């Protein structure tokens, strides 16, 4: 499965 | 917003002067000795800056989104790639580090913009150029803009990932990498992009010191105590499992590395995600393989997959009770003839 998800940038 | 649109036009203005330069002077082809144009005299940095710290709060996106922002920052990215190429300057590299940053966050959450960004090819083959700079924290913002485009991709956007050649760029680069946070993003990148197509799975299996390197995440130590590189690690792992399971080399690596024997160790972990990789990984290594079935019964596998069947997560449910009648149709020999 797609477990990698998503995110915001780092600041 | 009129001070952003203003710095919306400043860098499409900038990209056009570059077009223009780059479609009259072809190397090799009569052209004028008007000299190539240089972010930095442009104030191009300060403004992509801006443009990625507003980037951070929904209402600034919302008003980036209808201005057209993430076409207009990925355009300044690409054509600053083509220009430059991979360049240590640290004008170049602030500059993409923060085009990306935008890029990362115009793309969280939205459906629309992903499927926008996949289709700037030109800028998806310059993003997985970036992985082979040296500046590890612009490797971190590219891999996070390919975690977001690789999530919930629609089939055009999955096409245009595996053509771009953006999973064996990112497990070559999840060799190399140093910082935690880096190799989070690539490899919740790679957990991604593992589960689309069975190319993908191959194409990870084929990098050289690749699968070793997953079976090292297993056992890898945060040093900011979270469980984040085992479960994205564990989750590729998974992912390719099925190819690995036909693949006697592939095995084989695996068990200089006691791969099982860890996987057997997760079936106990207290998170939910990393039992369940191990029960997918498991389900895939128990089939067709006398050598490993023996060793999975010979470690006690057979109760320990038992007290998964009752789950109720759909995973290690499915898993554990897969893997386990994987071994009890499969019960070797020494057992059999010892009664």
């Amino acid at each position: 499965y797609q477990g990698g998800g998503e995110e915001m940038a780092l600041p | 917003h009129h001070h952003m649109l203003h710095l919306l036009e400043q860098i499409r203005a900038y990209c056009e002067t570059c077009w223009e330069w780059q479609e009259a002077h072809e190397p090799g082809m009569d052209q004028d000795k008007n000299p190539m144009p240089a972010p930095v005299e442009h104030q191009i940095c300060p403004a992509v800056c801006v443009l990625m710290k507003l980037s951070f709060d929904e209402e600034h996106r919302h008003a980036m989104n209808e201005l057209g922002g993430l076409q207009a920052i990925a355009e300044l990215l690409q054509v600053d790639c083509e220009m430059y190429g991979l360049t240590n300057d640290h004008y170049s590299i602030t500059l993409r580090r923060y085009a990306g940053m935008a890029l990362t966050n115009l793309t969280f959450g939205d459906v629309a913009n992903k499927a926008t960004l996949c289709s700037m090819k030109g800028c998806m083959r310059a993003l997985v150029a970036q992985l082979k700079s040296e500046s590890e924290d612009l490797q971190q913002v590219i891999a996070s803009v390919l975690r977001n485009l690789s999530w919930r991709a629609d089939v055009n956007s999955k096409k245009t990932l595996r053509e771009v050649g953006s999973v064996k760029a990112l497990m070559e680069c999840a060799l190399e990498v140093k910082k935690e946070s880096t190799l989070k993003s690539v490899l919740s990148a790679l957990w991604n992009l593992s589960a689309h197509c069975t190319e993908n799975k191959a194409d990870i299996c084929a990098v050289d010191g690749a699968l070793a390197f997953l079976v090292g995440t297993l056992t890898y130590r945060s040093q900011t105590n979270t469980l984040a590189i085992i479960e994205s690690g564990g989750g590729i792992l998974r992912n390719v499992s099925s190819l690995i399971a036909t693949n006697e080399d592939h095995r084989q690596i695996l068990r200089e590395n006691n791969c099982l024997q860890t996987l057997l160790q997760h079936l106990k972990s207290h998170s939910l995600t990393i039992v369940s990789n191990a029960c997918g990984t498991l389900w895939n290594l128990s089939a067709r393989n006398p050598k490993d079935q023996e060793a999975l019964w010979d470690m006690g596998a057979v109760s320990m997959l038992k007290n998964l069947i009752h789950s109720k997560h759909k995973m290690i449910a499915m898993g554990s009770a897969a893997a386990l009648r994987n071994l009890m149709a499969n019960r070797p020999a020494k057992y059999k003839d010892a009664n």
